[PDB]
């Protein structure tokens, strides 16, 4: 967070990159960088491999660049996960009452939705978009904190 | 502007339903504050049995509303026949830089290489996403009273940008406590010229940095660990894609100055890679059969 | 929250504290009204249409405790067309 | 099988890990399988005594290194020179200890004016019409920004 | 003296040793920055009185 796409490229993306390549039977890698400060790196394999064995291989590659990366990335943190293409059914989670906002309905639906609908078999994964989870948000005002 | 969209497409006949996600991009499906994707479900295939109630004049209808917004560009596309798979029509490669030149040059190596294209046979119209016209501030601290560049750099850090500390735990779970500036105080390009730093003495920013407006991109994508630009294509009408590769290597073995690369990305990269290995079946069925 | 002793100055009277959300940046919307989405992917190798059942009976399961102002709907669901063209099949062996 | 015997080693020196000193962890540690199988050596020279052999390998790693990586069948790739790039130091006592100074503050002076900086947007649940990201100077690049 | 063990043991450890600050960025990849001696300054085990 509070960072620019040239700062998280160059800073935070190469040595990942610089780490990552050389697993076995790859065909390309590809990195992109947001505004906001989201970074997000996909690594396909060739047909026939095992995605439990891909995603083992990654996780021990990624895992060595770590102490490398700045303090407020290690701090938040990375995640690795296994792509998942098919689509089965898509489920919205409506207020019509106008009573409930985002955030509100998101967090509700991760509560106790999400996590009965990951147990079934044969589910892969499921997402969630929308707004974040919640947080304790404080706003200074630099005038009053100047002030004292 | 996708709620008016959205309240202008509920109208139509043909459609069910519409979903919206305002500030979602369909560059790889990140996140941008100026764009925006809009799914518009059918009814089912029952009722739309009619001639007039085609996809295919759902989609021209609503472009031809669509083209009365003077607002945005608005486009609308069919769905992809299996998802998860690139174009199958034309091709897509990618301009990168091995010698890191810069933004720049590459922006100049892809406007040169989409003249030639425009300029040859045997190809048709050109896409590209590279941008670097998206405006910003770039600010500049000199070294001229006891301050250190470390607190004038976290006051902006912790006030403009977003901090993480400690946590927390409700509902049973655990979350976390961030600081950040009102968002009155920071919606302006001079409210930066308006915070307080220490030495005891309090003294503002308006006498140690100044700000100044400069262009560049918005999103940044690295291909194979260099910087690299994405151009889209397909071939010319009346020809196959067999020469289109062929013609695309001729021109860029000219167009490009040194330093650059282009190289296959999808598709294209499997059917070079897999090459022309399985001619000898039906001869083989032949024989066998013989 | 005491920060600095002099008179006592509060977190309170320097700063706004709420709850709210940690990200902002995506909003989704379904006719006009704020919702949230779910998509639900498959693992390889397995059943098209069992897990499409069990996803719209445990919703409906969880339907009951919901609050009396939140209420779900289905919007998209691909395992239709197989649906059909098995249903086809079956037709013209039987001609 | 390697990738089991690898996959077994990684896990177990992963929870030995926070027992090793500051410097070794914050260097890293890696591990790796072994290829007992060598097919060719080749050479990369420079007759005119042009290049020493620091230069020399960097390049061998910049531009050949990744292009046989790609290859198919390759195990694993060697090198063996004379090190990679760094930016280096050297100190007088003497003229340190002229200046009532000592070598610890200067370790922490050059660590804290060779950092990133990480700025907010400005206009991001904000009012404003437009959103513009700030930028500001970060790491040195040259030899004359670090003697000065 | 006033002295403590530490001052000594970093002064010899930075001098006559080795250590490593920091990164930088050159050619599109990430480097080391390192602190150490000049060499005719410790050429000789009468260097370290
Ligand atoms: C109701 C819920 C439904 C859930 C659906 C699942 C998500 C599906 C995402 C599909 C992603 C977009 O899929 C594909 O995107 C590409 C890339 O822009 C579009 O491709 C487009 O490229 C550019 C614009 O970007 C145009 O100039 C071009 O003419 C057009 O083809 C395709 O027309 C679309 O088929
Ligand atoms: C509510 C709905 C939310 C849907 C979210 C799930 C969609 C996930 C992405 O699903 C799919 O991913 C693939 C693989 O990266 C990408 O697929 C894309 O491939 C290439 C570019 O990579 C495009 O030329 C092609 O048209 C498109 O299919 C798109 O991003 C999306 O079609």
């Amino acid at each position: 967070p509070g960072a620019n796409p040239k700062v998280i490229a160059e800073t935070v993306a190469s040595p990942l990159e610089e780490s990552i390549n050389g697993v076995e039977d790859m065909l390309y890698m590809q990195s992109q960088a947001n505004s906001d400060g989201n970074l997000t790196i996909t690594v396909n394999f060739k047909l026939g491999i095992d995605p439990d064995k891909a995603q083992q291989l990654v996780q021990n590659r990624v895992s060595q660049a770590m102490p490398r990366l700045p303090e407020d990335v290690q701090r938040l943190g990375v995640t690795t996960l296994k792509s998942s293409p098919t689509l089965t059914m898509v489920v919205h989670l409506t207020s019509p009452d106008n009573r409930y906002d985002m955030t509100y309905l998101r967090n509700y639906a991760v509560l106790n939705v999400k996590d009965r609908l990951a147990r079934l078999q044969g589910v892969g994964e499921v997402g969630l978009f929308g707004s974040g989870d919640y947080a304790m948000r404080v706003w200074l005002d630099p005038q009053k904190v100047a002030q004292r | 502007v996708i709620r008016k969209m959205s309240d202008t497409a509920l109208k139509q006949p043909g459609v069910e339903s519409a979903v919206a996600f305002p500030g979602l991009s369909i560059n790889g499906f990140t996140n941008s504050s100026s764009a925006g994707i809009v799914f518009v479900t059918l009814k089912p295939f029952d009722e739309r049995k009619a001639k007039d109630l085609s996809a295919n004049a759902i989609a021209g209808a609503l472009n031809q509303k669509y083209s009365a917004i003077q607002d945005a560009y608005i486009a609308v596309f069919p769905p992809p026949p299996v998802m998860g798979l690139g174009t199958m029509g034309g091709f897509k490669l990618q301009l990168e830089d091995r010698g890191a030149l810069g933004y720049s040059a590459l922006n100049d190596a892809a406007q040169n290489f989409m003249k030639a294209a425009q300029s040859a046979p045997e190809l048709g119209p050109m896409f590209s996403s590279y941008q670097i016209n998206v405006p910003q501030l770039n600010v500049d601290l000199d070294r001229v009273q006891g301050v250190a560049v470390t607190d004038v750099f976290n006051t902006m850090q912790i006030y403009l940008g977003s901090q993480y500390v400690n946590d927390f735990n409700r509902f049973g779970r655990v979350y976390q406590v961030r600081a950040q500036a009102d968002a009155p105080f920071r919606a302006n390009p001079e409210d930066i010229l308006q915070l307080k730093t220490r030495n005891g003495q309090m003294v503002p920013l308006s006498s140690l940095v100044n700000v100044t407006q400069t262009y560049g991109p918005e999103m940044v994508v690295r291909y194979n660990g260099y910087t690299s630009a994405d151009i889209n294509g397909g071939p010319a009408p009346g020809y196959s894609s067999s020469q289109a590769e062929a013609a695309v290597e001729r021109i860029a073995a000219q167009t490009l100055p040194r330093g650059i690369k282009f190289e296959w990305t999808d598709l294209t990269y499997q059917k070079i890679l897999a090459g022309n290995a399985g001619l000898w079946v039906f001869p083989i069925s032949v024989l066998l059969v013989f | 929250i005491i920060l600095k002793t002099a008179a006592v100055t509060r977190l309170g009277d320097v700063a706004r504290v709420e709850l709210a959300a940690s990200q902002y940046g995506l909003r989704s919307l379904l006719d006009n009204k704020q919702a949230v989405a779910i998509p639900i992917f498959q693992a390889p190798g397995a059943n098209a249409l069992q897990v499409s059942d069990q996803v719209r009976s445990t919703m409906k399961e969880l339907s009951k405790d919901f609050p009396s102002s939140i209420k779900y709907d289905i919007v998209y669901d691909p395992t239709q067309f197989v649906r059909a063209s098995i249903k086809a099949v079956v037709h013209t062996l039987l001609e | 099988d390697p990738d089991k015997a690898q996959q077994l080693v990684q896990n177990r020196v992963s929870q030995a890990m926070p027992r090793l000193p500051e410097d070794v962890q914050r260097l890293g540690v890696t591990t790796l399988k072994s290829s007992p199988t060598l097919t060719m050596v080749v050479h990369l020279t420079s007759p005119d005594n042009r290049y020493d052999m620091t230069y020399l390998r960097n390049y061998a790693v910049l531009n050949v290194k990744d292009r046989l990586a790609r290859l198919q069948g390759v195990g694993e790739v060697g090198l063996f020179g004379s090190g990679d790039y760094a930016m280096r130091v050297w100190l007088d006592p003497q003229k340190v200890a002229q200046r009532n100074l000592t070598a610890t503050e200067i370790v922490n002076a050059i660590r804290e004016q060779n950092i990133q900086v990480a700025a907010g947007t400005i206009g991001a649940p904000s009012n404003s019409p437009l959103q513009l990201s700030v930028n500001a100077q970060g790491r040195l690049t040259t030899e004359q920004e670090f003697a000065d």
